[PDB]
């Protein structure tokens, strides 16, 4: 088990044996529940072609930094801002600590960056669960493979939004990895999506559950990528199906920001 | 003494999920009630066999998500026995690492050619030599 | 008028009238004053009582009802007048005593319209006279139980001052008017309430 | 009604969050507008009853109306605030310290009690404010919260240990809603 897994084949995938399959908790409706994507909102909104995200400066600074900062300015919410790896953490927040003079975003975030301590966590989630933006899944950046996934046992509602500033993507290095990606072409073929990009999503996926936590919870979760309707496709991310009664987990709009506060407004009348 | 409405409706279909012996899949919520209605389902089978009785084991990524199981299953147990329990007579504990649980068998035998596994030889040595004789100096 | 409506009123019968030389005025503009009120809604209804120096009594008990409802009131109201509890005899009237007689009638009436739907009430008290200190346990009882019963107590006051009364709206959430002018009674209890 | 005293220290938010178009233009002049409503309606269910009120604005609390028994002060007091406005951010600890010393005072069977309407999501004062709630928990002076689309955990829990009165208000029908339960006595 892993929570949700309801497109299933993953799983007999990685056993090559057919296990007994069963769905055995009774889930809550969507509308708990949100899960958006951005990608830009007039015809001009050129900046994001990822062809070289790591190097594409102009794309970082455009709709990468700018749309963190309309969201999180706009929804005031504690908010963690997950990223793919460090070094774009650290080019997309100017902070305190600026990795050059040239990056763009001007708000009090707090860090989470390699030699992590153990009790020096605990003080940012202190800082998050008492007050103001910032603090640990507040208003802070952190890797989403890194070790705030483990999260806190809070019964507070600590988290509100968690915004992924680029979809959670790994590599496959040039060595024993580059051997096991040529045996899977040679058994399954379409292993590009099986191997890494659906494994991958999972990190999304795990980082995004302890924020929202279960069924007695609501929460919400955006993806800022170009390729994001590939991520959609085979149910891969938490939006997919668990009961046809709950009238779907849809999250298109002509503005995710607007949409959010809506929602929020929507989750304290309930 | 009961259990809940979600449990009771799925028990069957678990318990069937189970017979197979060998292997099976679980669709569960994101984690909250996870991991306790998994407990409150093996309540179902806590004896499905008198002869034999099978047991459970938990795998686990980390050292505070341990004590998140421990607390659960501490609550649904409530004792060991009748006396003050309800659903499990059960016994339950947690383990890690002897790298984890003892750090002054770490600290002590300094070197680079010193494995976690040939500090417990290591150990169990120095108690035998002692009870053998050696127990005022080794 | 899908809502029944019971309108009591409770009038202040206290000497001060004198004060006030007209008490048959003020009758004949209450008559009028119900009869509209009867002929708005099918579903009104109306209780008239005093509240004397001595006691309190039942003047009456439907706008069909109205020319009975004029006949008796006018026949109450005159064995009143009694010498007993005379000019400011009596400064205070029983209030209290009104108010219990009143809630008893809508708790009754509430009843039979219970095996319906549901009923509202309101009470209207004309006040003349003080209060006293020997007054405020009793008076707030049925205030009290007034507001839980979410009855609005609305009071127009004359002459004098009877705090308890002016407590009494706030508290059930009524209206409370100190009329400058007390031959404009009908504008009041029309335009006021 | 009547059968005891209140007294009751009206705290506003006056940070630059209240200015926004949210609820009525600005969350000032929707709140103030409402407060107005809120005295009269309160001071005629409570006859024999004081308010206070206090500010928090540029990092800073002030007093807009002493504590008193007429109803007057406080809705000329609401009157001459929205002309002023908001700017900057809260000072809750402070208000809460003028605040108890002004119900410290009150004798046995009064009520002390503190309302705050809240649109920011820290305080900026310096002194532990832990040690002030465990203060007002001894005092007896109990502090209500109503948020604006916020929940962050300090107040919270200053509300929960102070009394139990942490609200959340989306709509100026559901903040009339909000104003109108506390306009509701205490037993006795």
């Amino acid at each position: 088990t892993s929570g949700t897994l309801s497109p299933l084949d993953i799983y007999p995938k990685i056993l090559d044996f057919h296990p007994v399959t069963m769905a055995t908790f009774t889930m809550t409706l969507a509308r708990v529940c949100l899960c958006p994507m951005i990608i830009g909102r007039g015809n001009d909104q050129v900046a994001i072609s990822s062809k070289f995200e790591t190097r594409e400066d102009i794309a970082v600074i455009r709709n990468y930094g700018n749309l963190l900062l309309e969201m999180s300015a706009v929804v005031p919410d504690g908010i963690v801002a997950f990223f793919t790896s460090y070094q774009y953490m650290e080019s997309t927040v100017a902070s305190w600590y600026e990795q050059g003079i040239l990056e763009n975003i001007q708000r009090n975030k707090l860090l989470f960056i390699e030699t992590q301590d153990g009790a020096e966590t605990s003080v940012a989630l202190e800082k998050y669960q008492e007050a103001c933006e910032n603090g640990r899944g507040a208003i802070l950046l952190s890797v989403a493979r890194g070790k705030v996934s483990e999260g806190i046992d809070f019964v507070h509602h600590y988290g509100r939004a968690v915004i992924m500033f680029g979809v959670p993507y790994v590599y496959t290095q040039s060595r024993i990895l580059k051997a096991r990606l040529e045996y899977l072409r040679d058994q399954f073929q379409i292993r590009e999506n099986d191997f890494l990009t659906f494994d991958a999503m999972r990190h999304a996926a795990q980082c995004v559950g302890r924020a929202i936590r279960g069924k007695t919870d609501y929460g919400l979760m955006v993806f800022a990528d170009k390729r994001f309707a590939r991520g959609d496709k085979r149910g891969k991310l938490p939006r997919w199906i668990q009961e046809h009664l709950t009238d779907a987990n849809l999250n298109l709009t002509v503005d995710e920001g607007v949409q959010v506060a809506k929602y929020f407004l929507r989750q304290m009348a309930q | 003494d009961y259990i809940y409405p979600e449990q009771f409706s799925y028990m069957r279909e678990l318990k069937r999920t189970l017979d197979a012996k060998g292997h099976g899949v679980l669709e569960m919520p994101s984690g909250t009630g996870k991991t306790v209605s998994l407990l409150a389902l093996i309540m179902a089978y806590q004896r499905a066999y008198p002869l034999e009785v099978t047991k459970l084991i938990y795998c686990s990524r980390t050292v505070p998500e341990i004590e998140k199981v421990i607390e659960e299953l501490r609550k649904l147990l409530n004792f060991y026995e009748k006396q003050e329990g309800e659903k499990l007579p059960f016994l339950g504990l947690a383990l890690s690492s002897r790298k984890n649980l003892c750090i002054h068998p770490e600290v002590t035998p300094l070197r680079f050619g010193k494995d976690v596994d040939g500090k417990c030889h290591s150990l169990t040595a120095s108690y035998v030599r002692a009870q053998y004789q050696h127990d005022t100096s080794l | 008028e899908d809502e029944l409506n019971l309108l009591v009123i409770v009038v202040d019968a206290n000497p001060i009238w004198w004060g006030k030389q007209t008490l048959s005025k003020c009758i004949d503009a209450v008559m009028v004053l119900g009869n509209s009120h009867l002929f708005m809604n099918r579903s009104n209804k109306l209780a008239v009582i005093a509240s004397h120096i001595q006691e309190s009594r039942f003047l009456y008990p439907k706008y069909e009802l109205l020319t009975s409802a004029n006949e008796v009131i006018v026949e109450e109201i005159k064995d009143l007048m009694t010498k007993s509890d005379i000019k400011g005899q009596h400064t205070e009237t029983l209030l209290a005593g009104s108010l219990a007689k009143a809630l008893c009638y809508i708790h009754r009436m509430n009843k039979e319209v219970k095996d319906n739907q549901e009923m509202k009430s309101r009470i209207l008290v004309i006040k003349a006279a003080e209060d006293s200190a020997l007054q405020y346990m009793n008076f707030m009882n049925v205030i009290f139980a007034a507001q839980k019963q979410n009855i609005l107590i609305d009071a127009c006051v004359l002459d004098s001052d009877s705090g308890l009364l002016q407590q009494a709206c706030d508290i059930t959430g009524g209206l409370y008017l100190k009329v400058p002018q007390m031959p404009s009674l009908l504008q009041y209890l029309l335009w006021v309430f | 009604r009547l059968g005891m005293m209140r007294h009751l220290y009206v705290v506003v938010d006056g940070s630059r969050t209240m200015e926004d178009q949210d609820l009525k233009p600005n969350r000032l002049t929707c709140t103030l507008k409402l407060l107005e409503y809120f005295v009269e309606e309160y001071f005629d269910q409570n006859p024999i009853s004081q308010i206070g009120i206090i500010v928090t604005k540029s990092k800073r609390a002030e007093k807009l109306t002493e504590l008193s028994g007429n109803p007057r002060k406080h809705i000329t007091s609401l009157k001459k605030a929205v002309d002023m406005t908001c700017h900057g951010e809260p000072s809750l600890y402070n208000s809460l310290s003028i605040a108890m010393q002004t119900l410290k005072h009150m004798p046995g069977h009064t009520s002390r009690e503190v309302l705050i309407i809240f649109s920011s999501l820290t305080t900026c004062d310096p002194s532990n404010i832990y040690d002030l709630i465990k203060t007002l928990k001894a005092a007896k002076i109990r502090v209500s919260v109503i948020g604006l689309s916020a929940e962050v955990r300090v107040c919270t829990v200053l509300a929960r240990e102070t009394g139990g009165t942490y609200h959340v208000i989306l709509d100026e029908s559901h903040y009339k809603e909000l104003l109108t339960h506390h306009v509701s006595p205490p037993p006795a």
